[PDB]
Order: C-alpha cells, then structure tokens, then sequence
RNA sequence: UGACGGAGCCAGCGAGUCUAACCUUGGCCGAGAGGUCUUGGUAAAAACUCCGUCGUAACGAGGAAUUCCUAGUAAGCGCAAGUCAUCAGCUUGCGUUGAUUACGUCCCUGCCCUUCACAC
C-alpha cells in the first residue's frame, strides 16, 4: 500500500557521527553563522 | 445562512452592523385590527400569487 | 473509522497508510484506538460526513 | 499604544503591497542602468516611456536580514519569555527550564490561567521581543511555537525524539556564555526565513573564544538541534554533548502574533497533496 | 561539564547515548547502539526479500 | 471527435449508498463534496472579514 | 522501515522516468527539427 | 474538613443541510433486492451557601534520594473544542475559588565580567 509521508528519522549511531563530524569541522575552520553587532 | 457570533456582532462599526429582526410575540393592536377581505377576494389574491410564481420561474 | 480492521495489530501494520473517501477527500491512518479493537484515528484534508465510505487501495 | 500598533501595522501592510507593485519598476530601472553602462539599445517599452526616463534622473542615486528584525538586528539584544500550556506536567516544566537555559536572555514564566490575548499584551508592554510556548503529551514535549513581537511572525514546530538533560546522571551545570551558532544546509528562501527567526533569538557578537556552540542542522526538513562544549587541542578539536537533543520540523508560519488566529499564513505544511513526500521545502 | 572535560584532557594528554535510571535502593541501555542493530537487521532482511521476489530457481547445496 | 470509437465514449454509470448504511443518507460524490467546501469557505471568508 | 524504502524507490523511479521522457522528446525535436527546417529551406529555394 | 437527600445560586470559550452505537427473538409484505414493525441483552457547570439524618490476598496518604515553584503564582473545580504537524490510553483552550513563604545576600555552590567638567 502507499504511504502519505516519510516516517520521522531515527537517530542511529551513524547519524550522530555524521552530525558530530560536521560540528567538528566547522569549529576547526572557526566558521560559524552567528549574529554580528552592527557598527555605530 | 451564516450566523455571526454575538461577540463579533456586538463590536462592529456603525456602518457595518447587521440588521437582525426579532419576532413579535405580544399581539399588536394593529394586527388585531386590520380587516382581511375573504371569499371572492381570496380567490383573487391567490391567483396573482400563482401568476407571479410562474413568471419568475420562467424568467 | 470502524470495520476496516479487526484488531489493533492489523492497524499497526497500516499506520500512515493513505486512504480516501468516496467523496475524494484524501486522508491518513494516524493511530490505532485501544478500545474497541480494530478502530483507529484518521485525519482528512477536510471534514468528512457519516454517509461517506473510506477506502484503502491495496494490491 | 494600541492605536499606534494598529496604525503601524496598517502602514507596513500598505508598504509591502506597494513594494510588490514597485518591483516591476525596479527591474525597469536596472535595464536602463545596464544599457547606459554597456551601450546596448533599450527595449521598446522602456524606449517609449518618457515618464520613466525623466524619473530615472532622480532615481539614479539609489542603492539581507528580514524586515521585522532589521530595525533591531544586532543593536538591541533579544528579550525572551519561555512559557507552557495550562496545568503543565512536571516533565514539561523541566523541559521549559532547559529551553530557558539554551537562550541566554530567556525568562521562565508560569502559565496558570493566563489568557492568551492577555499574555501577548503583557509581554508587548514589557518590551519582550520573542515568546516561546511549549506543549506536551504524557510528559513528552511535542510542539514548540516561537512568536516575534510586536507583529510576528509566529513559527510553530513539532519536536521528535526529545532527550532532556534531566535524563542524564551527574550531568552537571551548563555554561551560559553567548554561544556560537551553526546553521547548516538551509538553502531555500523558506530556509533563510527560518534561520533568521532562530538566529535573532541569541545575543549578538559572541566572544571568539566562547566554548559553547549551538548547531541547527537541517536533514530532510527535520532540523536537528544539538548543544556542545568544545576544547581546541594541539591536533584537532574535541566536543561533548550538553543537550538536549530534539528534532524540530516546521509546520506553520504566520504573519502575526500567535494570539491572532486570523493572521495571514506565510507558509503551511500540506500533507495530503499528491506530491507531498517528493520534495523537501527547507 | 566543560571544566570536567578540560580536566580529563589535560590528564590524558557524550552522556546522551546512554539511558540511565536512578537507583531506588545506573546505566540501563544503549539506544543508539541498539537501534542501529535493530534497524540494520531488518535492512538486510529487506534486501533479501527484494532479491527473492522474482526468482524461481536458487542454489540447492546438499553438502 | 477524431479517431475515437463510440464504445470509448460510453457512460460509466454511478453507484449508490449501501443498504446497510441506508439510514445515514445519500452517499456523497465529488460534485456533492465541492458544493459543501465552497459553501463553508464562502461563509468563513465573510466571517473573517 | 518499509515505508522509508518504498517512498525512496518511488521518488527515484519517478525522477528517472521524467529524465527519460525529457531526453527522447528533446532529441527528436533537435535532430528531426533540423531535417525539417533544412527541407523547408530547399523548398523555399525551389 | 465525612456519606445520603432536598433547596438556593453564579461563568466563559464553541454554530459546515453538520453530531454520531452493537448483537438478538419473531410477525407481515415483497419474484428478488429489500421495506416495515416486534422483541431481550450489552455499551454509553462544578465548587460554594442553607436545611435535615447517621456518625467518626491488598491497603489506611506513601521511606532514602531527587525535581520544580514567587501573584491572580501554587493548589482545588468543572465546561467546551479536537483546527493539514502532535493528540483521544489524550491534547489544547475557557471560566470559577485562590493562599503561605521570600522579593535580601553574594556566606556556600555554579556561571560571567574587569584589572569632556566637579569630586574620587
Ligand atoms: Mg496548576
Ligand atoms: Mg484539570
Ligand atoms: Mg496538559
């Protein structure tokens, strides 16, 4: 039978490791998307 | 037909206030007074009603 | 909904299945109801009526 | 107060309507500028529009964050109130506290018998910038709605696989520094809109050596939220979960405060359309 | 947590992957590890079914 | 009509409500549902205004 | 789990199918359209 | 700081020609389909005020540890709605009655910040 919507993703160990590496890379490069105070 | 909630109805601008008419229950004196012509005129008041009903539906 | 499934275990298999009424209102099987057996909850894109009949297309 | 907010919002709605009309004229001025610089002939409609050429003389000297946040983006820090549904269970109260600790300038307010129209009006007086309301089901958080004052937008989310810090033994206390923010894989115009709403909840200008990082990672429209504390080592960086974990999926976004159920819907989730599962909007 | 992290790292040179209860008189399980195995086992099972769908032969090894 | 048989353009007769459910009323069809949906939206639009 | 597999397979098959029809339609227009426009030019020459 | 009965009386949310059971015993009509009836079982504002009566196997308000909470808040009481995600093993709204204790301190525990006059 057909299903209307994709099931909610399951947080398995591999998914966490994928998330973990992305965070580690961004910190290492020190690139973050954060609000920057305007001048004046 | 749509029935506006009284809460919305109460706080409406003067230009847009829906005129909802309450039924009369105490018999008015004029309602107790008026004379209705019966018999021959009754046959001549139904008929005009019958004619106008056909004419609208035809149109 | 009722009479589609005979026990809640059947509904467990078909959770999330697409269903529609005769009227064309699409929907989903959300969850199985504990009481009575076989009843379940379904959410439709619009309000359905009692006269309507829900159908699950299976092969 | 009440008159000014009504008047200001009407002025905003009028301004947006004109800007949509003015978009065509803005494109036309761009074509004129390119032709003058490059030397290409103008299109026929522009070549014959005497009014535009005259008006171009004045308009030649004409030159991001979302409009609602533009006024105070990076100038005033946000002020946040985190509340819950009526008669909250104990677990939601603990969860509401965790959300309070997540945002540096959040305050936890008890919602016992507070009326929703009264709630926003009280918050608008006190200068509150954002309001967060949490819902629960048998002590498991299910929904989260974020409303930006004075006139919206209101973003509603559904929380899945929630794991609170209270479920951790000997976890310790958090650090409350201005955290670093990571927004990954937000590409569509809606995605940028969601990022802007979540970004402005935090104070501007975190210190460069701040050792707390918050990451919102979009993976198939299920925005994963994680909180970490990092230490820069000699051969890399090591990070540790502080929590909580939860995946939050947008399902509505309205141009108005959460009280106004009549607010125009900027975007909604259409679950029963035929091609619902095919495309991912965020 | 962060101060404890620094102390450990200077000595050397994720508590959310465990579900822990409270002793009424402690680590109870491994959700991430258990779900990976519980999801992978049905995953190879599904791969077997899709292979088995349209076959009438098969290798019969009596050894 | 070009390159089409008359058999192709045959009226498909449309069913009725089951006898077991006959109490509840007429089985709505798509045309019936459209009348409901438009009517509700028309009222809701004015009520919103 | 079966729900995840079925949806992914349907999307992939849908994506591949649309790719094929677009390919065979475009190739017919490009190559045969050239021959048509070539012939139309010869007839105009006549 | 009870149970039973009676009396008095007070809310606010909510308006899609839409709103809602199951299994049986039999009569009659009908070519059938079915129609109508008959029949047993199963299931499915409160607080508050006043008056009258009685009367004080498991468990009798829940250990250690741990969590939360500062005003229309905690707590008690019911009534509605189910609004494309979640929810009925329930969720969200609505009104009613409505407190005690703090509103100081950095002593302990954590987190954070620092090293254009006059007067200092
Ligand atoms: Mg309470
Ligand atoms: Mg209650
Ligand atoms: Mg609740």
């Amino acid at each position: 039978f057909d299903r209307t919507a994709k099931p909610v993703p399951v947080i398995t160990s591999e998914v966490t490791e994928s998330l973990e590496d992305m965070i580690r890379r961004r910190i290492q490069d020190s690139n973050f998307d954060d609000l920057q105070r305007r001048t004046l | 037909g749509l029935k506006v909630p009284k809460a919305v109805q109460k706080e409406l601008p003067f230009k847009s206030q829906i005129h909802q008419m309450k039924p009369q229950k105490k018999k008015t004196y004029m309602a107790k007074r008026a004379v209705v012509l019966g018999g021959d005129e009754k046959k001549a008041r139904s008929f005009i009603q019958k004619v106008l009903t056909i004419s609208k539906a035809k149109d | 909904i009722k009479d589609m499934f005979s026990s809640a275990m059947e509904v467990a298999r078909f959770e999330g299945a697409q269903i529609k009424t005769v009227s064309g209102i699409r929907g989903e099987i959300k969850r199985a109801l504990s009481k009575p057996e076989g009843h379940y909850r379904a959410a439709f894109e619009d309000k359905i009526l009692m006269s309507d009949i829900v159908i699950l297309r299976s092969w | 107060m009440l008159r000014r907010q009504a008047r200001e919002r009407r002025e905003y709605l009028y301004r947006k309507a004109q800007e949509l009309q003015d978009s065509q004229l803005q494109q036309k001025r761009q074509i004129i500028k390119q032709a003058l610089a490059q030397g290409k002939p103008l299109p026929k409609e522009l070549a014959e529009d005497e009014s535009l050429q005259k008006d171009f003389r004045y308009d030649q000297s004409l030159k991001q964050v979302d409009d609602e946040y533009a006024a105070t983006s990076g100038i005033m820090d946000p002020r946040i109130i985190v509340t819950t549904s009526r008669d909250p269970s104990t677990r939601l109260s603990q969860f509401a506290k965790e959300i309070k600790l997540l945002f540096p300038n959040a305050v936890r307010l008890n919602r016992g018998n507070y009326v929703m129209p009264n709630l926003v009006d009280a918050c608008k007086k006190s200068g509150t910038t954002d309001l967060v309301v949490l819902h629960e089901h048998r002590g498991v958080p299910t929904s989260l709605t974020i409303s930006h004052f004075p006139h919206g937008p209101t973003a509603q989310f559904s929380l899945h696989n929630v794991v609170m810090r209270h479920d951790i033994i000997n976890a310790g206390n958090q650090s409350e520094v201005n955290p670093h923010l990571i927004f990954d894989n937000f590409t569509t115009a809606l995605g940028k809109r969601v990022v802007c709403i979540l970004k402005h909840l935090f104070n501007a200008g975190p210190k460069k050596d701040s050792e707390r990082v918050i990451t919102f990672a979009n993976r198939g429209d299920f925005i994963s939220v994680r909180q970490h504390v990092y230490v820069r080592t000699r051969e890399g960086v090591e990070i540790a979960e502080v929590g909580p974990r939860f995946e939050m999926r947008l399902f509505e976004l309205r141009l108005g405060t959460l009280e106004n159920k009549d607010a125009d819907v900027e975007w909604q989730l259409r679950r029963f359309i035929r091609t619902a599962n095919k495309k991912d909007y965020l | 947590q962060l101060k404890n992290l620094k102390a450990a790292l200077k000595a050397r040179g994720n508590p959310f992957e465990i579900k822990a209860a409270r002793n009424k008189r402690i680590a109870v399980g491994k959700p991430g590890i258990s779900k990976q195995i519980g999801e992978e086992q049905r995953k190879r099972a599904f791969e077997a079914r899709k292979m088995m769908k349209n076959k009438r032969g098969g290798v019969i090894d009596k050894r | 009509a070009k390159l089409v048989h008359d058999v192709q353009k045959k009226q498909h007769r449309e069913r009725s409500q089951l006898t077991s459910r006959s109490r509840y009323g007429f089985l709505e069809k798509h045309k019936d549902y459209v009348k409901r949906a438009q009517d509700f939206h028309r009222k809701q639009s004015t009520l919103k205004v | 789990f079966e729900a995840r597999q079925r949806i992914e397979e349907k999307n992939k098959e849908s994506s591949d199918y649309h790719a094929k029809m677009a390919h065979i339609v475009n190739t017919i227009n490009t190559e045969e359209g050239a021959e048509k426009n070539k012939y139309e030019r010869e007839r105009k020459l006549r």
